[PDB]
RNA sequence: GCCCCUAAGCGUGUGCUAAGUGGAAAAGGAUGUGCAGUCGCGAAGACAACCAGGAGGUUGGCUUAGAAGCAGCCACCCUU
């Protein structure tokens, strides 16, 4: 498995602070630092259509090549701000990576497969926190329920792994919890 | 005829028109048939 | 209905409906929510109409969470009576909604019908609400 | 009724800037 | 030719199916007499070989909760 | 504030509204219309219309007076 980074153009910032920011995202820019190793924070805007196509395609851990004032810089997507009413990206955290860098970041696990037919599968870990190669960041871990019965409890040790990905995460951690489909009596007295 | 503030298709074979600037439900079961009024 | 077993204090001030809902703003237990958009005092009473809306529509095989708790006591006094005389005893039981809240959450196998039961409890409530995924 | 919702609008003019004595 | 279900009873043993197809497992039913069902049901199906005729019986085993083993 | 009552624009340029909306109102209902943006299918003939096929095990198990695809419950297989 291996990465090729999405290019996005960025601009140094000619002003910070909230009445600059937005007028950046009204003009339809986004704000973000990047900041690294190096402890060197540099303040860039964004475009707000180009960055969002590019977590829609590879998801929110996205490897970046900037090209700031025309030097290009790897960067990796450490955090989004996304208001809670209108879903835009407010602010994005970038950090500086080289290539061959361990880092920390947390995969989306989704759940494939038909459970037993009277099997309802209820997922408690959204996500888990592993360590890969900047490169080699898995956008999305999948674990498969196509067969395990009532009372199953896949943990985030029973996952696969490409090589390179290491569980940062504690093995104890619930994944998929597996239970017999509530009756209409437990619906009833669940919540009351 | 049913008259509403609410018209809403009760089976696949009812249309939603706009006639006369009202919303109406026509369909071949006339139980269906209804106005928003 | 959901009421607390005790409180501290039994006659409170109103809570204030201002600002947008910084804690419990995505979905975290099901795969479908229903998020607020509007400031309520949803009561318990509410609460239960929704859930069993939810309960009726999906029949069975699925797990309704409910995100918020009515803990706030709101008074009333006896009726025909004059200002004054001290401040009523406690009648109802709200949570304060504000916009971006997650309310209600539901796993279900089959995305239509939960859809179609979220629906049917966001007209049990006082508010504004939209049907929300885990995704973004 | 009708009287109290109609006074209380027409501070909405372009003139009272949205405020009037006695809502 | 007989109903398929009513086969896949006299040949299980039992006199009511499951209520419950895969919550119960009424009897088993071997493979073998499974093929002698499609066999007998030849003049009524749309297989080409009695491997798939087997197949078809296996899927009414299926329904109506009869382990094929 | 600037058509006339009524001093000053039936001002200029580009669009929007058909409701006299403008010149009151909610949950909610709704092929109204404009602008922008995700995603599907399509010249390997899509969407609508019309011609023809839509089936065999099988009335799938259970429940019932009965339940044959079409009260209800469980499962939802296989073949040409
Ligand atoms: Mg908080
Ligand atoms: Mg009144
Ligand atoms: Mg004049
Ligand atoms: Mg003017
Ligand atoms: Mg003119
Ligand atoms: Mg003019
Ligand atoms: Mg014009
Ligand atoms: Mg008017
Ligand atoms: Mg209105
Ligand atoms: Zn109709």
């Amino acid at each position: 498995t291996a990465n090729i980074p999405n290019k996005l153009t960025a601009n140094v910032r000619t002003r910070t602070g909230k009445g600059a920011s937005r007028q950046a995202r009204r003009d339809g820019k986004v704000p973000a630092v990047l900041y690294g190793h190096g402890t060197d924070p540099q303040h860039l805007e964004l475009n707000a259509r180009d960055f969002a196509a590019v977590l829609r395609s590879h998801g929110t851990n996205a490897i970046l090549t900037l090209d700031i004032e025309g030097t290009e810089q790897l960067a990796l997507t450490k955090a989004l701000d996304v208001h809670p009413i209108r879903r835009n990206i407010q602010h994005a955290d970038l950090l500086v990576v080289q290539r061959g860098e361990k880092v920390t970041v947390e995969v989306t696990v989704l759940v494939e497969g038909d459970a037993t037919p009277g099997t309802l599968v209820t997922q408690d870990a959204n996500t888990i926190e592993i360590e890969a190669e900047a490169l080699s960041i898995p956008e999305q871990l999948t674990v498969s329920v196509e067969g395990v019965e009532a009372g199953t409890q896949i943990t985030a040790g029973q996952i696969s792994l490409p090589e390179g990905v290491n569980l940062i995460s504690d093995p104890e951690l619930l994944v998929v919890n597996v239970v017999e489909a509530p009756s209409a009596e437990a619906l009833e007295e669940e919540g009351a | 005829m049913k008259v509403n503030p609410s018209v809403k298709p009760i089976c696949d074979k009812c249309r939603v028109i706009r006639r006369h600037g009202r919303v109406m439900v026509i369909c071949s079961d006339p139980r269906h048939k209804q106005r928003q009024g | 209905m959901l009421i607390p077993r005790k409180v501290k204090h039994r006659k409170q001030h109103h809570p204030e409906q201002r600002g947008i809902a910084s804690g419990g703003t995505s979905v975290s237990f099901g795969d479908y929510g229903i998020q607020a958009l509007e400031h309520a005092y949803i009561t318990n009473r509410q609460i239960e109409s929704a859930r069993i809306a939810i309960n009726r529509h999906i029949k069975r095989g699925g797990k309704v969470w409910i995100n918020i708790f009515p803990d706030r006591p709101l008074t009333k006094k006896p009726a025909e009576t004059r200002m004054g005389s001290g401040k009523g005893s406690p009648e109802w039981w709200v949570a304060n909604v504000k916009p971006g809240r997650v309310l209600f959450e539901l796993s279900y196998p089959d995305e239509k019908t939960a859809r179609d039961a979220l629906t049917r409890a966001i007209h049990k409530l006082p508010i504004k609400a939209r049907i929300v995924t885990r995704e973004e | 009724a009708k009287r109290g919702r109609k006074k209380r609008d027409r501070k909405h003019s372009k003139a009272n800037h949205g405020k009037r004595p006695n809502a | 030719t007989p109903p398929a279900a009513k086969l896949l009873l006299k040949a299980a043993g039992v006199q009511k199916g499951s209520g419950e197809p895969h919550k119960t497992k009424v009897a088993k039913v071997t493979w073998d007499q499974v093929r002698e069902i499609a066999e007998t049901k030849k003049a009524d199906l749309n297989a080409n070989d009695i491997d798939a005729a087997a197949k078809i019986i296996a899927g009414t085993a299926r329904s109506m909760g009869i382990t094929v083993e």
